[PDB]
DNA sequence: ATCAATATCCACCTGCAGATACTACCAAAAGTGTATTTGGAAACTGCTCCATCAAAAGGCATGTTCAGCTGATTCAGCTGAACATGCCTTTTGATGGAGCAGTTTCCAAATACACTTTTGGTAGTATCTGCAGGTGGATATTGAT
DNA sequence: ATCAATATCCACCTGCAGATACTACCAAAAGTGTATTTGGAAACTGCTCCATCAAAAGGCATGTTCAGCTGAATCAGCTGAACATGCCTTTTGATGGAGCAGTTTCCAAATACACTTTTGGTAGTATCTGCAGGTGGATATTGAT
């Protein structure tokens, strides 16, 4: 019964997902967010297709890239383990927060 | 089975664009707080959209008002216009 | 020499108003007539990009209100909006 | 002869506001109504500054409003920060605000 | 009849760029030379990225460049990832690097 | 129906003077032209300004020359000043 | 004789400073610097004496902000002592670098 | 013109104390030794940044004195920009 | 170490989603001929800016002492990584119709231009007042005991 | 706790810089009043392309197990805070000189503007193919023993 230790294949996945592009989030439950959130500012809206696609791409790039911070952050602090702190510290400093 | 939309955005999607930022181990309380950060993130963008929308008196949120969105909150997106 | 014009007149009216027994030091209306200028720049600014976005060679007042959302935060816009607004009609209406 | 000041009602001025306008090349034309309204928001947001800026220079038991004190009303209002975010008033210094794990004891 | 862009020597178009230029509002008059440097400006700016974008092609074994290879390009240009420090390109990824405390020991 | 333009062509040139056996997606494309876009909404801008704070009416090359060197980075800029300076003395030498 | 304990100075000194708004670099110095800073990119300049005050306004602005960030950095990972590799982060997530 | 003494070194007149003391309105409570090094070389660069910007408003004005207002501009491109000083 | 489990790389194949290629208008560059506008080139001011000298304090440099912080070390417990799959949500692809976008129309509202009137800026003098900086002197705060 | 050192607080008190106060001149706005031009709202509707949904697809929720990470505790070493001492350098405030911003007046050169050609660049359409996946088998990496 083979098992793979604990960091192993997340590595693994890091080397994967930074070689390739395609979005993460999969389409349609972050499209229903799209529109969940838009309702609260004008209702009986609709999305071009690509208005939402560009909205999904900024997302992940904006949440890679404060991963990248955050994980930063961790690395600070002697962990290899991102906590909510590390986010919000990040955040601080990014001037996107307090 | 009903789910609150914001629960769409699952913990092994999360995790991978933790994986694309270069994150080898997370916390369990992450989760929530990201989701927390992405509302927000859309929140913004998207208030300045609507509001691009609403000025050009029309139903339909263009890429145009997402991009014009975007630039002026400073997350410029290069390949849908502009 | 030159007329080197600014804000004080109008930022020291408003200040009367508000506290009609408080002053202002020339350093401190330095930074007043910094912030208007600022803000002018700011919406003004957003305005015109408004416009160009909208293919209208026109900047209207509401292009102004548009760009006040854009630019404020909540209340303040919220505020901004209704004293424009009123500024506005009661202009319109007083000729 | 009424100013448009008057007519619209506000002490900002709305001829210099027009004229300032036209001379920034911001479009080909300015409607009759952007300078009233702007010149409406900016005395608004400056009468909200003077506001708070006078309550700060009373707390600290004056009468006359220093930067410190415009620095004070930005920085302690939630809005006036964000708007404000990226500047710097000269003079101004900051809050005071020292971080909880620094005083002594437990 | 010559285009302005054959007697500049380029391929960017000074005709587009100077009508650009008139109607963005930017001033109340533009001189003759400014938009054929500023055609060429860009042209050359192209040139620079689509350059190095062919090159990541190729290292990829690819004739056609798709935007991944402008992102690898661009980031790993220390000029260019620069003066596009904010921007995002859609559909580039990012470039592979974990932190090495992160790397296994043995 | 109506005219969409876009710098996908010259780009497409620039392309073939560079790389003449590479070619180019749709989404690489639409990059490119943000880009484009982008860096001459920068200069456009920059420029604008500069000629305004020195109470000009006219954006001539030397203020498209001082806004690149305030945009863009050290080598770039400066390749580019080169690049620009040199397209407007042949259009200038040119019958 | 007496002696206040390590610290004790030093949360004197911070609320002094947070009171207060004055310049805390020495001008002449200040002046001194930003003219060779300037020589080196363009020999025989003049400068505005305001706009010696404005750099200075604004190098201590940024330099006060930034020690802010710092800190936060050094509490972060449970010190009180900030070290360069504090600066350092708090820069790069700036992105200063 | 007749001489006028060399500048070298300049950044020393940048003194622990000083940074000390920007460190305490920064709210900082105990500092390393290092530090005051880094923040030369972090200080430089900001001045060595804006100063470039505003010296080439000066050259563009062809000016030989750099104004507050040439500073005020570099600021605001640096997205650093600063009220009390004119524009 | 060797050995099995499993992931990864590399060579080759091939249909079609997505490039590139071609055609044919036509909006918008270019060419032409006047109609303004502008940015200096000279030719002077009055500044701010630079230099410099002398006195004086106010802060800087330095060395010594040791409090207490940092980082090393050790360790137990808790908490997140790794694990197999069918239940179920997402993905795909096909179809009405909402509304974006194309087009035309026309007047309320914009620019333009030449007067008339006013206010906001400055500069000359004049007065005033808030508060910075100094003084004890009565009330904490801290740290040694 | 109690006691002594010293920092802190606050409140009153005179010199004075910076603030407010006129005064008055006026030059540049701002306003007023026709004459003239047009941007864009309004209304009508063609046709993308967006919401909706049925069948096809494959990612994710789940609960268990224990590897190894995190956070607590202890502690030796040495770094950085506090402080006294000696005195250099900044501050402050003069004085002169001039290098140079800041104006004004005249044009030659440059750029805008109205009008007509003459394409370059786009949409719509027609071929052409790079490579996204698929498979097969060799090879590399990981983990157990
Ligand atoms: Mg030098």
């Amino acid at each position: 019964p083979h098992r793979y230790r604990p960091g192993t294949v997340a590595l693994r996945e890091i080397r994967r997902y930074q070689k390739s592009t395609e979005l993460l989030i999969r389409k349609l439950p972050f499209q229903r967010l799209v529109r969940e959130i838009a309702q609260d500012f004008k209702t009986d809206l609709r999305f071009q297709s690509s208005a939402v696609m560009a909205l999904q791409e900024a997302c992940e790039a904006y949440l890679v890239g404060l991963f990248e911070d955050t994980n930063l952050c961790a690395i600070h602090a002697k962990r290899v383990t991102i906590m909510p702190k590390d986010i919000q510290l990040a955040r601080r400093i990014r001037g996107e927060r307090a | 089975v009903l789910r609150d939309n914001i629960q769409g955005i699952t913990k092994p999607a999360i995790r991978r664009l933790a994986r694309r930022g270069g994150v080898k181990r997370i916390s369990g309380l992450i989760y929530e707080e990201t989701r927390g950060v992405l509302k927000v993130f859309l929140e913004n963008v998207i208030r300045d959209a609507v509001t691009y929308t609403e000025h050009a008196k029309r139903k339909t949120v263009t890429a145009m008002d997402v991009v014009y969105a975007l630039k002026r909150q400073g997350r410029t997106l290069y390949g849908f216009g502009g | 020499r030159s007329r080197k014009e600014s804000y004080s007149i109008y930022v020291y009216k408003v200040l009367k108003q508000v506290h009609p027994d408080t002053g202002i030091s020339s350093k401190a209306m330095g930074i007043m007539n910094s912030f208007v200028n600022d803000i002018f720049e700011r919406i003004a600014g957003e305005a015109s990009r408004l416009a160009h976005y909208n293919k209208r060679s026109t900047i209207t007042s509401r292009e102004i209100q548009t760009a006040v959302r854009l630019l404020l935060p909540g209340e303040l816009a919220k505020h901004a909006v209704s004293e424009g607004t009123k500024a506005v009609t009661k202009y319109t209406s007083a000729k | 002869a009424k100013t448009r000041s008057s007519r619209a009602g506000l002490q900002f001025p709305v001829g210099r506001v027009h004229r300032l306008l036209r001379k920034g090349n911001y479009s080909e034309r300015v409607g009759a109504g952007a300078p009233v309204y702007l010149a409406a928001v900016l005395e608004y947001l400056t009468a909200e500054i003077l506001e708070l800026a006078g309550n700060a220079a009373r707390d600290n038991k004056k009468t006359r409003i220093i930067p410190r004190h415009l620095q004070l009303a930005i920085r302690n209002d939630e809005e006036l920060n964000k708007l404000l975010g990226r500047v710097t008033i000269a003079q101004g210094g900051v809050l005071p605000n020292i971080q909880a794990v620094l005083l002594p004891k437990k």
